[PDB]
């Protein structure tokens, strides 16, 4: 199957070409979100923690699946296990709010305490990746407080990706990358 | 849509365990990787 | 009872025997499957019998002497060269055992083809009829005949480091001549393969 | 092909099945599966490679006792030249129709 | 009732020769799927177990009645009992895996943990005698990892098998196996 | 079908609780035991 | 002018491209004759390419430089196996001949599929456009395409005693470069063999 390369548009040979016969696919599992939806760690800070997406590691399966679409929506699950009394603040509210009992506030309930939290950002779609290193402010979906924190996780709901960027893997030094595999 | 086991509807609203989207006035790349041509630009032989 | 089996261009006749035993299932499961995109063939060419020596079966053999054939073997016909030539394959069995003494001798044999066969306990083998089988009784029959699908954890194998099938052949009970039988009896075997398929063609050595 | 317009050139590349060692040769490799074309008006070629394998779906890592590849290997060869020494191929890689991935894990990474 | 024993076809008398009847069977409790469902212990490793069925003990009822089938199907439930986090793996995912929240983790919440688990493995069915003493490393429902597991547990649903193996009984020395039977 | 004692719906959906079976293109053995032969080879007397 | 040709599962692809000459008819003669006895088969996975190497075309080359290549050649592939495999065979051929200079050289080449070639004489050649054949002329073209059937006294043919077909390229214009063209040329050929059929298997060596 021969065409013009520099056209861009996109050429799929198949295997009937030499005689072979295309199979039947399943990609469920490639959905988007389908593989973004479950709880991935970030490591916590004493106190006050700002809600943010991009504080997931990179190279986690969350991490860097989100951070291939320059713009993305979605609503977010928390599951935190903490100390006192956890209060949650919405975007763009002041610093000085997380001390008020008037706002979400989840009593200490052993093991641990999971909420669901709507998009609050005023932004119609977060992103990425920021032309203007930083991102603004405005990117968060707010903050939680408590006497500490111990562990956090980041559940992201009904994700949405928009012009995807760059997904890398490990670069093996021999020419294959060579993995201990589970194994009986 | 995404990872949800419930075949009994939510006990909630659906107004509050999400947010509610609203409108105005796999989309582009499944629109586009369905264009993919599969032919042959030259003449078969056997 | 004559029966009359015929694979390719080969044909075997027994004047002798009990009929066919039809393992695990009566005919082949889907060949074509989603992990070879279509691209498996089926070889004609290949479906015919070939012959090998099994043992020499005498009175000293005790209940128990058995002896393992592993499917497929090595095969210097055409069906041997595909394995060098696919790197992926499968197949059904259709196997015979002729062991030929006169109708004088007595003792009995038990053939079974046995999937993934390893290393099988000896009290196990007193329960080896689970598996396809038939007897061969000197008084009787002097061919059991037996006819079993691909089976494995894969649609295709890879013949190199798997082997489905295995022939056994058991001792249910030792030889007797009574003078008037054959003092030790050979056993063949005259194996075809059936329903071959490949995938995969190799680069040459060249 | 990257190459002026002056100069022509005609590619092979094929599919090595696993089981046994990749071709070193072109005509070693023509008994594979394979795909041959060259260079003209079309400056892009696209070719798909086969999944084929004994079980229905095959891991995505490298596992460490793995010796040699599962999968087997695509070899790319120069069957012959017009004029074009020092001139660039790119290429590029992108799913299939068919091309189905399952089962999510985080591997760090 | 005389025949052909070297035939191999299946051949049952019944009492009604001499002159009985036959009675009604309920088999019920001989069922593939009913017999194997249930829960058989494993001993566990202090970190890192693979979920395997064929850690079973073989004297087991549930190990037993495994090992009799060459090529068996069936989904997967865990009891376990542990320390930390309880982290679970699909099949053929690395081991360096384990050690993210991202994958499936059930905080610890006494006495126990029990979760549901899907057929994993890439092979259409699973073997319990593979022709190749060890069985490929393929063969795995994925692995889990915690702090230390104190007890581990293995329930197969929607059990299937196929083409029978032996299964042995206790060789008695005497005449019969006597045993002790629960008595008042 | 195995051993399960709910006569109320399962809470979560089909899809997750179990994995979803495919298709392609006692089965054999109890299809072999109902053919087993309960007769009489010889003529009977009496 | 773009020609795509499709054997089993092998192709080319020419961009320039004068079309393809059949040679002496269209579509093969009967394959089932009386002396076989119906026996012959058609053997699929033979067809294919093969390529080999023929010369190299340089300036020096006067006219009449000749090159006979005899067909069937020593073949690694399934089709060399079958030769030794079967007493009797028969096939046509679709031959492919390419020279790529650049459209600067000049120059032209004839290359002809001549049935029983033997010792043809010098003043012959002037006539050797009466055989199948197309042009390669620089200018235009870098490829030439015949097809012929199989031809000979008997219906099948033995490949060891006999060679039906033979492929002769030769130098009806001296090769120039010009400054502007490639230096030399080199001449490869792509041939599959088409309809083969076989009959008469041979025992092993074993």
């Amino acid at each position: 199957t021969t065409s013009t390369g520099e056209s861009a548009d996109p050429v799929t040979a198949t295997v009937e070409n030499y005689g072979g016969e295309t199979q039947v696919q399943r990609r469920h599992h490639t959905d988007v979100s389908f593989i973004l939806d479950r709880f991935v760690k970030v490591t916590p800070k004493d106190s006050i923690n700002v809600l943010d997406l991009m504080q997931t590691p990179s190279h986690t399966l969350v991490g860097a699946l989100l951070r291939t679409a320059t713009y993305y929506f979605a609503d977010l699950e928390v599951a935190v296990k903490h100390k006192g009394d956890l209060t949650w603040v919405p975007n763009g509210a002041p610093v000085a709010a997380l001390d008020n009992t008037t706002n979400p506030t989840a009593y200490h309930k052993a093991p641990l305490t999971r909420l669901a939290l709507p998009y609050t950002a005023p932004h119609r779609v977060l992103a990425t990746v920021y032309n203007g290193r930083p991102l603004p402010t405005s990117f968060n979906y707010g903050a939680i407080k408590a006497t500490r924190v111990t562990e956090l996780l980041y559940r992201m709901k009904r994700a949405e990706t928009y012009c995807p960027r760059p997904l890398l893997a490990v670069h093996p030094s021999a020419a294959r990358h060579k993995q201990k595999i589970v194994a009986p | 849509s995404g990872n949800t086991g419930s075949i009994i509807n939510n006990y909630y609203m659906q107004q509050y365990q999400n947010s509610m989207d609203t409108q105005l006035g796999n989309d582009w790349f499944s629109k586009l990787a369905s264009s993919a041509f599969s032919g042959l630009f030259g003449a078969l032989l056997a | 009872r004559i029966l009359t089996t015929r694979n390719g261009h080969t044909t075997s006749t027994t004047q002798s025997s009990v009929g066919i035993t039809h393992g695990y299932a009566t005919a082949e499961d889907f060949v074509n499957g989603p992990n070879t995109s279509g691209l498996e063939t089926r070889v004609v060419q290949a479906e015919r019998f070939f012959k090998t020596h099994l043992f020499d079966w005498v009175t000293s053999d005790p209940f128990g002497r058995y002896y393992l054939l592993e499917l497929p073997t090595d095969h210097k016909g055409v069906y041997g060269s595909l394995t060098d030539s696919y790197a992926y394959m499968r197949n059904g069995w259709d196997v015979e055992v002729t062991a030929v003494g006169n109708q004088f001798n007595g003792g009995c044999l038990l053939v079974a083809m046995v999937p993934e066969l390893c290393s099988i306990e000896q009290r196990e083998l007193f329960q080896l009829t689970l598996f396809p089988h038939q007897f061969i009784n000197p008084r009787t029959n002097m061919t059991a005949h037996i006819k079993v699908p691909f089976v494995g954890v894969n649609r295709y194998d890879q013949y190199k480091v798997h082997k489905p099938w295995t022939l056994v052949v058991m001792v249910v009970a030792p030889l007797t001549v009574n003078t008037e039988g054959a003092p030790q009896i050979k056993v063949y075997a005259n194996i075809a393969p059936t329903n071959v398929h490949v995938a995969g063609e190799f680069p040459s050595k060249e | 092909f990257t190459g002026p317009t002056d100069a022509k050139a005609r590619y092979m590349i094929a599919y090595a099945p696993p089981g046994m060692e990749p071709p070193k040769t072109p005509e070693a490799a023509a008994h594979c599966i394979h795909a041959e074309w060259d260079t003209g008006l079309n400056s892009k070629f696209t070719f798909s490679i086969p999944y084929l394998s004994a079980a229905d779906y095959a891991y995505t890592a490298s596992d460490a006792a793995e010796t040699t590849n599962v999968q087997g290997w695509v070899c790319l060869f120069q069957i012959t030249h017009g004029k074009a020494e020092g001139d660039a191929l790119v290429v590029l890689a992108s799913a299939g129709k068919d091309f189905e991935l399952r089962l999510p894990v985080d591997a760090r990474q």
